[PDB]
DNA sequence: AGCAGCTGCACCT
DNA sequence: AGGTGCAGCTGCT
């Protein structure tokens, strides 16, 4: 059950684990082919919570890409 | 007369949070710059070890549960790899004025209580309770698991009157057992000191330092914290040790519970050893309450028979209720 | 009339919950006997439980679940002394709390549902024909039902406290003492909890949080609460303590009342040459945040130049006190004064920030340090302040930059006086 | 209301297991009413027998260490508890949450009586120290003497004695012993000022004390609206929920010889400041005063600015 | 009579964290100042070698994945380029008093359990269990992957009575295999010492040092930690090795799991070799439960048949039950 | 001749 | 890691 936020995709790791007694899964955030992050989130997390875990990294990507590819300024 | 609606005994025998440190044996006299034992983290991977239900004995389901790894993060505390001696240090103040409650709604009940404990001190001193407390300071009972399997334990108690040391006691805590109560001249002198502190004739201050010879790099056992679970959330760290300013420590109430393990007069047995004193004297390890209210040996009915009904119990039960007075509590309806 | 019909529907909903617990052995016999008795005398059954209810603002059960005492419903008088916040100020914001058994809380939920829609919340007592025609009971039974709601709205408690409550002593002016038994304000924390959970999550709060990441500004207010502590009330069953304890899930949120530096971190004063040379500047985390907040205010115009200059003076006085506190904590923290390998001018300022001479420290060097006070190190601190305050021809050519430099020099003079008071 | 003739300094008081919560809204430093009750019990215990009265407290909080934890998926915090003993049936106990902490605080105490008249200052300071080394401050024990051998003795300092410049120099050399910690004052005037300038939008008072002590992040006209100091919430005192009650008419009182009342906490704003920012060292003394015609039972620190 | 609700056993055979250091072979008798093996980082470019989903086996997608490879930072630990011998050192204390639980509810259950283990000790000593524990110390099984492909392994075991060595054992750990349990005089003397420690008749503390001759600059394998998240705020660090004071180290539970690999009586086979003693004795490397509860040979059914219904199993399974008691754990509902 | 306690059961979200 | 009440209960006299 992958999650797509624009060009980003968050996929689970196809076999979970037990952290602290609770079942978890590793979610990977990709921007196309480039792997951006990995988190270990529990089960009984809705997809909105999985989105809001990676929303900060997505927002920092947007900030850096907006500042890097800013157009030129004439005065 | 009746019981007061409020009753509140401030505790005596206030201990400190016992801090841990480490070093080598036969350097324990110069053990003031010994570095603290710190709390680290590590990872554990376990298996399924608990009892399964009768519905879940299926072997395919057991293998499918095994093939998911079980991982925890665990706080640990060890000795350094070149030190073999754990040093546990705390301070214990004895206040005195063991009879007076901090709160009493009934005035005549508090006067009857005051003359009752006054007559109890007049009948005999605190020397039974004081000798038992000095035993629990002599053998290292406050080393809870750190004492178990140790090679040699040694306790030093410094009575400090002014800013310097008034007197020193030196004990081999493994000769003094945890079962019986002996009599020794140094131990009886310490018993006189803590009895005189309990009698209101002074404010005694003690520094207790215990040296346990465990081994190089072995594990020590400080107190554990109470963390209630974040159930519908991420997994937590499944052990958390107590630390005071990055030094592994035992809780104050843990040392206090180890101190008042004096009660050898509970009706169930006498060879199982002393227990801690509390109303309906109940040990958490056995999970079972000795001194039940259906027999007349718990604290509340004994206090009501001694004060309200003026039926003085036996001298060991007067010792028990006096120990519950020193222990403190919030009693009432 | 019609309100009465609605009440019957509410009773049916209760029956449905019972229905889920279905047993093929004898569950139909208990179900028919329960449903017929409910449809006949739901109000008569509910009034006996509603006698146990109490409508209250202040509860004793959060102090201890074992404790039993009088819980009072009142809104206290407006206090005369200024600078005060309390539960008394927001009277229209108030919500009523319920104390009783959980079966009584079922009837409390039924009464709260009956209050909605029509005017039957105030009209459960003040009505006869419209109440009894909808209730479908006799006029004597309707009067007995109205008396039950009037009693449940009232307190019905003998004045008393418990042994597990606080009951503290306040001293009088030149006289004896008074006992004060403080009660847990429950409506007040429920209101503060509503405001906090509104500030933390809403479409407004989440929209402003996404707008901070997007950095594109619409007119909005965005609140943020750091390090609240969560306190769980009683056991795992929150309904035992109060009714609103079940709605807030038995937890109340506590705002930080902490001192400023409550997480002590060891500072490495020790002997590096570049370590002492860079520690002469000594930029810390909170000092860095204060420096950014001060540097943002610099370009401000003259229309807010008075308040902006007052804020800059307050920031400079806070930074000087933070530097003094950091020097004091660094001096107390290190046990000795360790010699440094190749540390010139880091040792030069560290002699001004020095503790007493140690066993490794020389008596001659210690006497030379004790003889001369380090005011020149304060001049070096002024060089740090010129490093902190950016100046140029926009400030040097204008008149405001000279006044800002004069205020910074006055703050540096006060700091130099405080520093030179120790040595010499 | 009464300017002290002298100040006594309880030098470095270490306290274990002190109460942290102290209020239904705050959890940090304990309430100043605990310190006022401390010196009133100290006056009851050793103050009366020396022809000395004690009036207020100045508190500076050298160090803090709360027994809390953060539960690994949330930004809030929980408290660490204790294992209470079992019930009489041996089942379990009921978990009531209490919040413990560790404190390092110094106390500034004002004196009006025959201070240097009947007894010299050193013996008064020593026996007040010996009395305070046997009680507990805020629900937690005063931790006794350890290998801190240096900070033991006090300094009974006469306020108005000497020249005024010498008065400033001795209060500065006493402030030299109060450097690491940050003193605590009341800020009811700043609260009312912000309440009046906030009331241009809406007339609410508790929402002010909410909005005073958080991190308000205002949008770009990204900034953080900031107060110049360390503004915290404090329990400002007590306001009665009830009329006066006679000593016998309420059951389960602490005593049947003292009148009783039912009360509520009034909450206000305090402020932590560096002790060098105040010039007169008697400005920090927290006095508690009763207005028994109504419910206003207050701790504050008047005569501060 | 039924089993207790809570019932818990503290572990005997407590090891410490094993520390790694490096040196040259035949200087191994002077191996007290050998410098530690340090954990470094290096960059790793990961290729594509997973099984594909076959909804992603299109060649253009595969070549697009191969054109953009991902990179990690990885903790690594090697020997120095001039040292060829890995030295691994830990301490192990044998305690004794194995039958007594540290927590119990029923008194009748713990008395029945205590007399059961007392009858076990009286039938035979700990000689089989201590023989197998001494074998697992003799072969260097606690070198998990460092033993694999080593040229020569030598174990020095020092029984340490006071602060100095009481007795010394020297073992060629490649002659003593990992498969069977032979007989040897020095090995039987070590087994008698461990059995004397397990019987409560002494306080056993041993220092175990192992030297493995691997090669110059070769990779050693310390214990490995747990990584929950990974981002660009770190170095995309995807492997963390355990470390005590800037020393590559092995977890204490890893050494403990390698010590109790004694179970040769599991019903499935015996040609595989011994496994570690677990309830439902399971191997994480094989994903399988030997001693399934459907067969009557797991720990819980054997313990309940032995204690409650007095059905004493075979002496091999009695060894297995007492091994699970020495291992410790939480056994209850 | 009752009394008081007491244990146990049930409620409920 | 619940408070509550109350129904029923024990009882021996």
């Amino acid at each position: 059950n992958a999650i797509h936020i624009g060009p980003f995709s968050i996929t689970p790791a196809a076999r979970g684990l037990h952290y602290g007694g609770l079942p978890h899964h590793q979610w990977t955030l990709y921007y196309g082919p480039r792997e951006m992050a990995i988190k270990t989130l529990p089960d009984s997390y809705t997809s909105s919570e999985v989105r809001d875990e990676f929303s900060d990294i997505i927002a920092e990507f947007v900030i850096d890409a907006r500042h890097r590819y800013a157009p030129d300024v004439l005065e | 007369l009746s019981t007061a609606s409020v009753l509140a005994f401030e505790r005596k025998l206030d201990p400190s949070d016992a801090l841990m440190s480490a070093g080598a044996w036969a350097q324990r006299d110069a053990s003031q710059e010994w570095p603290a034992v710190t709390v680290r983290e590590k990872s554990v991977r376990g298996t399924i070890s608990n009892r399964l239900k009768t519905k879940d004995r299926d072997p395919a389901k057991l293998d499918a549960s095994i093939q998911s790894p079980n991982l925890q993060t665990v706080d640990v505390a060890n000795l350094p790899s070149d030190a073999d001696t754990l040093k546990v240090r705390f301070t214990l103040r004895v206040l005195g004025g063991a009879g007076t409650p901090s709160a009493c709604n009934d005035a005549a009940y508090r006067d009857k209580l005051l003359q009752t404990v006054a007559t109890y001190v007049n009948e005999q001193g605190f020397a039974e309770l004081a000798r038992r407390y000095a035993h629990n300071l002599a053998n290292a009972r406050f080393l809870w698991r750190n004492r178990v399997g140790a090679e040699a334990v040694e306790v030093r108690i410094n009575h400090i009157r002014q800013g310097e040391v008034a007197r020193t006691w030196r004990f081999d805590a493994l000769a003094i057992g945890l079962r019986d109560f002996k009599a020794d001249a140094e131990l009886d002198a310490l018993a006189e000191l803590i009895a005189s502190g309990l009698s209101g004739s002074g404010h005694v201050l003690l520094e207790v330092v215990a040296f346990a010879r465990i081994g190089d790099g072995q594990e020590v056992f400080p107190s554990q914290e109470l963390i209630l679970d974040k159930g519908d959330k991420k997994g937590q760290k499944s052990k958390t040790l107590y630390s005071v300013r990055d030094a592994a420590a035992i809780h104050s109430q843990k040392i206090g519970n180890a101190l008042r393990t004096i009660d050898t007069w509970y009706p169930d047995e006498d060879g199982l050893g002393p227990i801690a004193v509390e109303p309906y004297g109940s040990v958490t390890s056995q999970g079972k309450a000795y001194r039940q209210p259906k027999q007349k040996l718990d604290f509340y009915t004994l206090l009501d028979n001694w004060v309200l009904r003026d039926e003085a119990p036996a001298v060991e039960q007067q010792h028990y209720v006096i120990a519950n007075l020193i222990r403190g509590g919030v009693f009432g309806e | 009339q019609e309100l009465r019909q609605f009440i019957e529907s509410f009773i049916q909903e209760r029956l449905q919950g019972k229905l889920d617990k279905l047993h093929p052995d004898e569950d139909d016999k208990r179900q028919t006997l329960l449903a017929t008795h409910r449809r006949e005398a739901w109000l008569a059954d509910a009034a006996r439980r509603v006698g146990q209810l109490q409508l209250v603002t202040h509860t004793l059960k959060p102090i201890h679940p074992d404790a039993r005492g009088s819980n009072l419903h009142s809104l206290p008088q407006a206090p005369g002394q200024p600078g005060l916040a309390g539960s008394h100020e927001l009277g229209d914001r108030l919500v009523s709390d319920v104390v009783g058994n959980a079966a009584a809380l079922d009837v409390f939920k039924f009464l709260s549902l009956q209050y909605q829609g029509k005017n039957l919340l105030n009209w459960l007592t003040e009505d006869s024909a419209e109440a009894v025609q909808a209730l479908s009971d006799n006029a004597e039974q309707a009067r007995e039902w109205r008396q039950a709601f009037i009693g449940i709205t009232a307190v019905k408690g003998a004045p008393a406290s418990h042994s597990l409550a606080k009951q503290l002593y306040f001293p009088l002016p030149g006289s004896g003492y008074h006992l004060l038994a403080p009660l847990f304000p429950t409506s007040l924390v429920h209101h503060v909890h509503a405001l906090l959970r509104e500030a933390r999550f809403g479409d407004a709060a989440k929209a402003a949080r996404e707008a901070r990441s997007r950095q594109e500004s619409w007119p909005h207010g965005f609140s943020e609460y750091p390090n609240l502590a969560i306190q769980k009330f009683g056991g795992t069953k929150p309904q035992n303590i109060s009714q609103l304890n079940s709605e807030r899930y038995g937890e109340n949120w506590l705002l930080p009342s902490l001192p400023p530096h409550w997480q002590r971190q060891d500072q490495r004063a020790p002997i590096r040459h570049s370590s002492v040379f860079e520690h002469d500047f000594g930029r810390s985390p909170e000092v860095s945040r204060l420096t950014r907040t001060l540097q943002r205010l610099l370009a401000k115009t003259r229309h807010n130049n008075f308040t902006i200059r007052r804020y800059r003076a307050q920031l400079v006085g806070q930074i000087c006190d933070e530097a003094l506190q950091y020097a004091a904590r660094l001096r107390e923290l290190e046990p000795g004064w360790s010699a440094t390998p190749g540390c010139q001018l880091h040792d030069a300022e560290q002699l001004w920030l020095d503790p007493l001479r140690a066993q490794t420290d020389e008596t001659f060097l210690q006497r030379r340090l004790r003889g001369d006070w380090p005011a020149e190190v304060g001049n070096r601190f002024a060089n740090w302040l010129n490093r902190a305050v950016s100046s140029d021809s926009q400030i040097l050519g204008s008149p405001e930059a000279a006044q800002w430099s004069q205020e910074l020099s006055k703050e540096l003079t006060m700091f130099k006086e405080i520093l030179e008071d120790e040595r010499d | 209301v009464t300017d002290p003739e002298a100040l006594l300094l309880l030098p470095r008081l270490s306290i274990q297991n002190a109460n942290a919560i102290s209020s239904p809204l705050t959890w940090g430093f304990p309430s100043p009413g605990a310190f006022t009750g401390f010196v009133h019990a100290l006056q009851r215990r050793v103050g009366i027998s020396l022809d000395i009265e004690l009036d207020g407290v100045g508190i500076v909080c050298h160090r803090f260490e709360a027994q809390i934890s953060q539960p690994a998926g949330k930004r809030t915090k929980v408290f660490n508890l204790t294992r209470n003993p079992l019930n009489r049936d041996g089942s379990t106990a009921a978990i009531v949450e209490e919040g413990r902490a560790h404190l390092e605080v110094s106390l500034l105490l004002g004196v009006h009586g025959d201070g240097l008249d009947d007894h010299p200052a050193q013996e008064i300071a020593r026996q007040v120290q010996e009395q305070a080394g046997a009680m507990r401050l805020a629900g937690g024990s005063i931790l006794p003497w350890c290998n801190e051998r240096f900070p033991a003795p006090n300094a009974e300092l006469l306020m108005l004695g000497g020249s005024d410049e010498q008065r400033r120099k001795n209060q500065r050399r006493l402030t030299r012993r109060l450097l690491p910690g940050f003193a605590l004052v009341s800020r009811e005037a700043l609260l009312q000022q912000h309440l009046e300038t906030l009331r241009t939008t809406l007339p609410e008072a508790t929402t002010l004390d909410a909005l005073l002590d958080l991190c308000r992040i205002n949008f770009e006209p990204w900034q953080v609206r900031d107060k110049p100091g360390w503004l915290v919430p404090i329990p400002a005192g007590y306001n009665a929920l009830s009329p006066l009650y006679l000593p016998g008419e309420v059951r389960n009182a602490r005593d049947r010889e003292t009148p009783l009342r039912f009360v509520e906490n009034l909450f206000g704003l305090g402020e932590w400041l560096s002790p060098h920012r105040v010039a007169a060292l008697s400005d920090l003394l927290w006095y508690h005063h009763a207005e028994p015609d109504k419910g206003l039972y207050r701790w504050s620190t008047p005569r501060f600015v």
